[PDB]
């Protein structure tokens, strides 16, 4: 019984919750879109100047 | 402003993104090991008092 | 603009540490291991009750682990540097660009820096009884120098990005 | 055309305060997750019921990300100026183009 | 359930509502290529008095 | 204007609100199961039966 309390302290200690990372793993892949699109939109920021001339 | 010589707003996006890629970074870990301190980079004393358990 | 120029140097080196952490951290995951598996025999050797056969097995495995330490520690090098070897006392990275170091304390990680010998064993079930508790000391002071490389490889995360 | 030539400067020394005072906000950043990591390690050696291994490496830890704040704090400079270092009591910067300052008092961190 | 509702309170304090931001980017995209062409039109209007000369 | 964008603070004052209630009702579903328990309690204990040691 001693051994198994180690290991649940153990597993308490170290042990991740999977439910919140797939909300997490969502919520991070749509942000990941997002910051490219707007990297992409700052990056076309300079050929605005180029009508002017 | 209006420089071709520089781009201050790609560099935060890329900032931004490179948050947000170390954050899928770490939520990629938690998953594929199922620990959220699976080593002493994590949280040294956690992980070692967890390692002597 | 030269003074912005000279940061990729620093970047470079603050993940040349990180490298050297990475491979002290995986030969301290096998030197915990085997230290682990050095209890188990010695813990087994300190009954009484065993016959004589068992006790020389059990000695047996327990030297064949502590050479294992030994190879494991000797191999925990990247590029000819290393932060566990005990070769140096310390691992200085650059910090910013005027060169003011970032300094990373070595923490040994072969026998000698474990409180252990080469020669360490037991021959009597009072010695492995004492053993045992040597072994909890060795091991011990082993994850604590593994927690504090890696405090240390989370320090240098957080410099790199502060220097970008 | 002097008087509307001379604000260059005034701007340039807006845009310079500009970026001492991000270099400052990035510094501050790291300095305030490390005293939110310290915050955690000393709640967690406030407990009783740990043995002393645990407590010992808590104060390691402790003292480890104490000593980073000081790094952190330290390297908190553009081109040799700091509102953030300490090393003085406040900036100032051009407003006008006779010569006001637009103070800025420092933050130490 | 305090942790969560202190994630929640943060997340109240300072998440963005990105349905508006979209829109918003839209119309200041239309609005920057329309500042550019008046910006070009005003830029022509030294050309006409060279006619009368 | 001023007064559409004055709004904001009205929106994070409510959200505050809700919040606190939130907390509170989380508070009173503890003190309601812990007050079940503590009529329970009392209820067995009324028995005159019971021996002092029970009570």
């Amino acid at each position: 019984k001693l051994q198994d309390s180690l290991d649940a302290g153990v597993g308490n200690l170290v042990d991740a919750d999977l439910a919140k990372e797939s909300a997490k793993l969502q919520s991070l892949q749509t942000k990941q879109q997002l910051g490219v699109q707007a990297l992409s939109i700052a990056n076309q920021s300079s050929s605005s100047i180029l009508s002017l001339f | 402003l209006n420089s071709i010589n520089t781009n201050s707003g790609a560099l935060i996006a890329l900032q931004n993104l490179n948050s947000t890629n170390a954050e899928l970074t770490q939520v990629q870990q938690r998953i594929n090991t199922g620990k959220k301190i699976g080593s002493a980079k994590d949280n040294g004393a956690i992980w070692a008092t967890a390692k002597n358990q | 603009s030269a003074t912005a120029g000279s940061m990729n140097a620093v970047k470079d080196s603050l993940q040349r540490g990180q490298s050297t952490i990475d491979v002290a951290l995986a030969a301290g995951d096998t030197i915990t291991d085997l230290l682990g598996k050095m209890k188990e025999k010695a813990l087994a050797a300190s009954d009484t009750s065993l016959n004589t056969a068992s006790f020389n097995a059990l000695k047996s495995d327990f030297d064949s682990l502590r050479d294992q330490i030994t190879k494991a520690a000797s191999n925990a090098k990247f590029n000819g540097v290393s932060i566990a070897d005990g070769t140096t006392t310390k691992l200085s990275f650059l910090a910013n660009s005027d060169g003011s170091a970032f300094t990373v304390t070595a923490k040994t990680l072969t026998l000698g820096g474990l409180g252990l010998t080469a020669t360490s064993s037991f021959t009597t079930a009072a010695a492995a009884k004492t053993m045992i508790g040597t072994i909890d000391t060795a091991l011990q002071t082993a994850t604590n120098k593994l927690a504090s490389l890696g405090t240390s490889s989370t320090g240098l995360d957080t410099h790199l990005t502060f220097v970008g």
